[PDB]
């Protein structure tokens, strides 16, 4: 039950709630008040979920959905089969969201650490909370949010993506998509740079961060082992961030088809009349 | 406010580093560039030096000549017209030959020999860019990683330009260069194929895209936690385990009940990231040759 | 049909790769152990990978994971339950015993080498010829504990050679003696550096080095440790 280094941690203290009383772990696993939190948010939204099931008339996880209240609900509660059960489970995810990087918060407080994991937590909270909370409330009604069904929730994506036609040309989506793709970069190669220098060739030995040459022998650049952390951090976030930017304002400061908003760029007057090209 | 090293508070500087020598042949590489203050707050200052050689040059003249093949069909397409150019950038594509020369090197240039001139241009400048990453590792002494990693990338790009197209019958199955025209053909593959959402193999690499940016948050941010006990010295940590590993380590056993080693950790990476476009690729691969419909095929789950 | 064998068996490999990466990250803390220090009974489903052996350069010899794993180092902490899963209370002091936040391991004691085999980690004195190129240069500046007291001053920085960067800074106290501090845990404001896991009184207490021109891994260890330990511990001294 415990890693061989792990005692030596293993102290009391960095609780942010409840002094001692939850200072304790469970396996491997540490509780805390947040700890406890999660479980009863965590608990009483499955409860919710697995009676919003019976109430659906099934127990298979690729049917199971439970959508939010009828558009025609707007702001208020509906009937626990009619997206009241959406809109508790709701209050439950986002309840153990929180708990969750609280807890991971104390954990940092025991372990002597910076809150960095929490706060890069805090971001995908952010993303969710657009989805479900901001966005709906901003546009009015509960039932814009995302149903949560594996593959409902699937057809919502789309269903709004053509909402405004081929959502490509939401402006902040490709700023949001290149930062994915080029996050999914920076892994692949942050994890493949440091184990060929940890698995260098046979028989020879280990490499040093003198990696910095393979790059730039590479592209003539490197950002060194404290930048490249700082990268995939900053990348990962951004990419979350732009996210949740590029649908904040879809239904709200533009709801016509994204297509469309380029048009500002070739009607711009020095230019819009030139005959020749695409556009003219 | 505490200090979060997201941003370096004093940069240093000393001589150019110019490198581990071990079996790099010196004579090609340049020697160091500029410095920047600028670049310095986040990562190096340090600009160059890169290493030229043979592969490398034809590399990026071949890339340029690709760069510049679309480039020139982009003028043309404005009539040689500067400001219809600017105003008509993300509009001008370069497209494939017509579904009638099928897989024919004989169409018009001003209807598809450019473009697989372009594309010409663009395989050789690809793989012999991979190779570069092969041989740069090679003459270092160091583990073949990242050419690994960059033949996962180079699968999805050889399924959508050429093996799919070559499968399916004809050049006119591939991507077309342009910034918006691309996005549509994108879209136009989908919707043709009965939403991707319906391909495990689409699903699939998205779980690993979401992943990446999930594993990249967690261990970036958790190499800066652990910093303040010199946590982002990976390697040696790797050779002799310190606090920073430990602490990492407990962070995670502590939350989600598991956790890495300081050498695990960048095994997740290079898989998280390699299987987006390993999968993707499949996925895309699987689309015409085998599956048209992944609504039909996903309604028969075979 | 081939699109269903496909899937089939990426579900297949990639349980494969599960086992693959769960084992490769057990080459260390592993076998588990009882709060006592004992093989654990339950392991859990994942067994041991075969050893592996990493080449250390500049004859530092071998490390070879998994291996026999041990603290070795006292740890000064005692049982506060009767029964698995609570806190372990520090029977000293636990910022001087090195437990909790204030956790060191016992790394090799000697210095982190770079590509050349020279120590990667100068005092800048001593590196030809590293300078401060940008933001305030902390030389100098009086060094503040979270108790808002003045505890001594910076008198160089120690800087990471082959990656350029500043590492610790070195601050001499009322006793003419220095420490390190680490770059992570100051703030260079521009009348003071700012230490706030430590009131002013704690400095003595940093971890000492015995080369005073290089630092060895084991040296690193307990200088950080005992520096953020001060969070915790030093939190009835602090203020701000
Ligand atoms: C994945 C399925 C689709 C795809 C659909 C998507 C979608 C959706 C989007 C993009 C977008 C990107 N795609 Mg695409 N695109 C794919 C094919 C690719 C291929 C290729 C296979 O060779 C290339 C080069 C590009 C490149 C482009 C970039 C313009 C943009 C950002 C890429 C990136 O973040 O890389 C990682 C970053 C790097 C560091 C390396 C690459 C550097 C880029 C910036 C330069 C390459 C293009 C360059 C020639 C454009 C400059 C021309 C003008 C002078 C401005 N795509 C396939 C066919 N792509 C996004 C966009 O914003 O477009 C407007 C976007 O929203
Ligand atoms: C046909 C549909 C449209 C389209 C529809 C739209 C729509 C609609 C949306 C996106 C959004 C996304 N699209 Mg799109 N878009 C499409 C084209 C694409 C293409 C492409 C290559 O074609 C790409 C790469 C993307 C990529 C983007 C991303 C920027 C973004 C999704 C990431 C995200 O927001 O996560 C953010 C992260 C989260 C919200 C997850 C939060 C998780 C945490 C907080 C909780 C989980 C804990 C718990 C439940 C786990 C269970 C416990 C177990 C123990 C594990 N789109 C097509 C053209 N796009 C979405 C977006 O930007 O949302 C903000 C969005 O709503
Ligand atoms: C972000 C933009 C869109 C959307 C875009 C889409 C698209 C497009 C796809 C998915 C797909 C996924 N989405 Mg979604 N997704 C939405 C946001 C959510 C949220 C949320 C905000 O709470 C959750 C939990 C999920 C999770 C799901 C997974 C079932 C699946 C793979 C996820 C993944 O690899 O993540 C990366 C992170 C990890 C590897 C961590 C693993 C955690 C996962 C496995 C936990 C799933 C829990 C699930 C069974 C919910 C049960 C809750 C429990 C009862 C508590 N999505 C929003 C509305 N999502 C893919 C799919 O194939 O689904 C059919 C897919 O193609
Ligand atoms: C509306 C359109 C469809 C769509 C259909 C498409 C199609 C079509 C494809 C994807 C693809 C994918 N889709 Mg989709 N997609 C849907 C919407 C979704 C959504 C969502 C709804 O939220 C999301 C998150 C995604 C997710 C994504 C990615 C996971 C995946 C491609 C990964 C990648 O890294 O490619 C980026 C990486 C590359 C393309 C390879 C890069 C190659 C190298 C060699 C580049 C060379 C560059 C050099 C020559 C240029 C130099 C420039 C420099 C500046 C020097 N899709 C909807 C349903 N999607 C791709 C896929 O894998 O599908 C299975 C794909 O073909
Ligand atoms: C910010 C950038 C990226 C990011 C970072 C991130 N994620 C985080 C954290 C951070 C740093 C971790 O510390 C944390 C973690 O514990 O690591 C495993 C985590 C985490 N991100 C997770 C998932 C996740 N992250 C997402 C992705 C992202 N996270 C972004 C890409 C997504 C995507 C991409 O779709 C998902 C699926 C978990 C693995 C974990 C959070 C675990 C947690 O909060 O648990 C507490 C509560 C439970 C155990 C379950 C609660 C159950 C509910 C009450 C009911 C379910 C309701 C739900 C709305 C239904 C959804 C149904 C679906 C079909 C849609
Ligand atoms: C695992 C999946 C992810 C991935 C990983 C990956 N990509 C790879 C590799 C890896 C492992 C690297 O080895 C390799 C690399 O070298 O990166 C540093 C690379 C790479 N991925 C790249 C692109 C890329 N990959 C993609 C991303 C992805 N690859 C996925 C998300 C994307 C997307 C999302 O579309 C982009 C566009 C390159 C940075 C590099 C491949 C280099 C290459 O093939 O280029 C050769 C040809 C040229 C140099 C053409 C130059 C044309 C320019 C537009 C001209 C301007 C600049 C010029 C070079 C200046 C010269 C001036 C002179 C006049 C003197
Ligand atoms: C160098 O450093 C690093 C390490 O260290 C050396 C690391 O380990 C890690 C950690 C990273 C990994 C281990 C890599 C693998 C990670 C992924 C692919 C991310 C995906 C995560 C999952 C698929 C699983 C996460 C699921 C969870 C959160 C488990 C849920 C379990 C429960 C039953 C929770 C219910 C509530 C609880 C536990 C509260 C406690 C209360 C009671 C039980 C009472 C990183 C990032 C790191 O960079
Ligand atoms: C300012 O003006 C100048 C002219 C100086 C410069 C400016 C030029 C400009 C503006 C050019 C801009 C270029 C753009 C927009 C290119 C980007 C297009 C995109 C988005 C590319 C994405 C898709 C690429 C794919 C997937 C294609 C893959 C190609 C292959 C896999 C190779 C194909 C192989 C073939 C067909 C050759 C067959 C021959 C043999 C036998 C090997
Ligand atoms: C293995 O990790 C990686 C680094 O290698 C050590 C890098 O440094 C970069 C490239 C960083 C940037 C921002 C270049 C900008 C600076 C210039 C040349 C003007 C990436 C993507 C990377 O993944
Ligand atoms: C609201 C979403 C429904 C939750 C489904 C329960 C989680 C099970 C995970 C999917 C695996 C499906 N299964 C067990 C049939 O194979
Ligand atoms: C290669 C690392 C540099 C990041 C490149 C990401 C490409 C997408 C461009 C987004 C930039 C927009 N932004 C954030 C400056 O406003
Ligand atoms: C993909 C990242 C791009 C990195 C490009 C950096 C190039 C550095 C050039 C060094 C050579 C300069 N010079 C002429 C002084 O030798
Ligand atoms: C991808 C590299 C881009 C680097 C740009 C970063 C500039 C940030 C400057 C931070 C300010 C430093 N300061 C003054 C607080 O010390
Ligand atoms: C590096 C391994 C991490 C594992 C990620 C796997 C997540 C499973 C997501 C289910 C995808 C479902 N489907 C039908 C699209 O295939
Ligand atoms: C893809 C989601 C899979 C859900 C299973 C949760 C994985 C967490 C790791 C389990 C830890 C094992 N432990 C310590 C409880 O025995
Ligand atoms: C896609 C991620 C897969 C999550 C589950 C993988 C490992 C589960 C936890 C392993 C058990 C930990 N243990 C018992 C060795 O401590
Ligand atoms: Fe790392």
């Amino acid at each position: 039950a415990l890693l061989s280094f792990e005692r030596k941690y293993r102290v009391p203290g960095g609780t942010l709630v409840g002094g001692n009383l939850f200072d304790f772990w469970v396996g491997p696993f540490y509780v805390g008040f947040f700890g406890v939190a999660t479980f009863f948010f965590a608990a009483l939204g499955i409860i919710l979920i697995a009676w919003s099931a019976v109430l659906q008339g099934t127990w298979n996880p690729q049917l199971i959905s439970v959508y939010p209240p009828a558009l025609e609900y707007g702001l208020g509660g509906a009937p626990l089969a009619k997206g009241g059960l959406w809109q508790i489970i709701t209050i439950c995810a986002t309840g153990a969201f929180v708990s969750w990087a609280l807890r991971e918060v104390e954990i940092c407080r025991k372990l002597g650490i910076g809150y960095h994991i929490p706060f890069a937590f805090a971001f995908a909270i952010l993303a969710y909370l657009t989805l479900v909370l901001f966005r709906p409330v901003m546009m009015g009604a509960w039932g814009y949010a995302f149903p949560y069904g594996i593959w409902t929730h699937l057809d919502w994506v789309s269903n709004t993506g053509y909402t405004y036609g081929n959502f490509h040309y939401n402006p902040a989506h490709m700023i949001a998509i290149s930062f994915f793709f080029t996050n999914a970069l920076a892994l692949a190669l942050h994890g493949a740079l440091v184990l060929s220098a940890a698995n260098p060739e046979k028989g020879k030995e280990m490499r040093t961060p003198d990696e910095d040459t393979f790059f730039r022998d590479l592209v003539g650049y490197s950002i060194g082992t404290l930048g490249i952390h700082r990268l995939g951090l900053l990348l990962s976030l951004s990419a979350v961030f732009f996210s949740a930017l590029c649908m904040i304002i879809t239904g709200t400061i533009w709801f016509d088809q994204w297509v469309d908003w380029w048009q500002w760029w070739v009607k711009l007057p020095w230019w819009a009349n030139i005959p020749g090209g695409i556009n003219g | 406010a505490e200090y979060q090293n997201i941003f370096s508070q004093v940069q240093v500087r000393g001589p150019a580093d110019l490198g581990m020598t071990e079996d790099v042949n010196l004579a090609n590489r340049s020697g160091v560039g500029p410095f920047s203050t600028l670049l310095g707050w986040f990562g190096n200052a340090q600009l160059g030096p890169i290493y030229l050689g043979s592969l490398g040059v034809l590399s990026l003249f071949s890339g340029l000549m690709w760069f510049f093949t679309i480039g020139i069909w982009f003028w043309y397409q404005a009539g040689w017209n500067p400001a219809v150019f600017l105003r008509d950038l993300f509009f001008f594509s370069l497209e494939p030959p017509a579904p009638e020369y099928g897989l024919s090197f004989a169409a018009p240039l001003k209807e598809g020999g450019l473009w697989l001139i372009a594309s010409f241009f663009m395989f050789v400048a690809v793989w012999s860019w991979w190779g570069r990453t092969y041989l740069r590792a090679q003459a270092l002494g160091m583990g073949k990683h990242t050419a690994w990693a960059f033949l996962s990338a180079i699968w999805l790009w050889m399924v959508l330009g050429f093996i799919r197209p070559i499968l399916m019958g004809s050049w006119s199955e591939a991507v077309p260069y342009g910034i918006f025209s691309h996005l549509d053909w994108t879209n136009n593959f989908s919707l043709v194929h009965g939403n991707l959402f319906y391909n495990p193999f689409h699903g699939l690499s998205i779980a690993f895209l979401y992943g990446s940016a999930l594993l990249f948050a967690m261990h970036g941010a958790t190499i800066l936690a652990v910093s303040r006990f010199g946590g982002e010295r990976e390697l040696e940590q790797i050779a002799d385990r310190g606090t920073a590993a430990e602490r990492a380590a407990l962070f995670w056993r502590w939350t989600m009940g598991f956790n890495a080693t300081m050498e695990g950790i960048h095994r997740w990476a290079i898989w998280m990231a390699v299987l987006v476009t390993l999968t993707g690729g499949i996925g895309i691969l699987l689309s015409g040759t085998v599956v048209d419909n992944w609504y039909v095929w996903g309604q028969n789950h075979g | 049909d081939l699109a269903s064998l496909a899937i089939y068996s990426f579900w297949i490999f990639l349980a494969g790769l599960i086992y693959y990466l769960q084992t490769e990250n057990m080459r260390e803390g592993y076998p588990l152990e009882n709060e006592d220090g004992t093989p654990a009974a339950n392991q859990g489903p994942f067994p041991l990978p075969k050893p592996k052996t990493f080449i250390l350069p500049h004859g530092r010899g071998t490390l070879t994971v998994p291996g026999p794993e041990s603290e070795d180092r006292p740890i000064a902490l005692a049982r506060t339950a009767v029964s698995e899963g609570f806190p372990h209370a520090p029977t000293g002091d636990p910022m001087k015993d090195g437990v909790g936040p204030a956790s060191w391991v016992a790394r090799r004691d000697l210095p982190e080498l770079d590509g050349h085999g020279h120590n990667k980690i100068k005092p800048m004195k001593a590196a030809a010829g590293f300078h401060v190129s940008a933001g305030k240069n902390p030389i100098g500046l009086p060094v503040r504990g979270c108790d808002l007291e003045i505890a001594g001053k910076v008198v160089d920085i120690w800087v990471d050679i082959p990656e350029q960067m500043a590492r610790f800074l070195e601050v001499e106290l009322k006793d003419g003696s220095t420490r390190l501090l680490p770059m992570q845990m100051v703030k260079v404001q521009s009348n003071r550096v700012h230490v706030n896991a430590l009131s002013s009184d704690l400095f003595a207490g940093i971890p000492t080095i015995k080369s005073p021109t290089e630092v060895t891994l084991l040296e690193e260890d307990k200088i950080c440790g005992y520096v953020a330990g001060g969070l915790m511990y030093a939190a009835p001294k602090r203020k701000s």
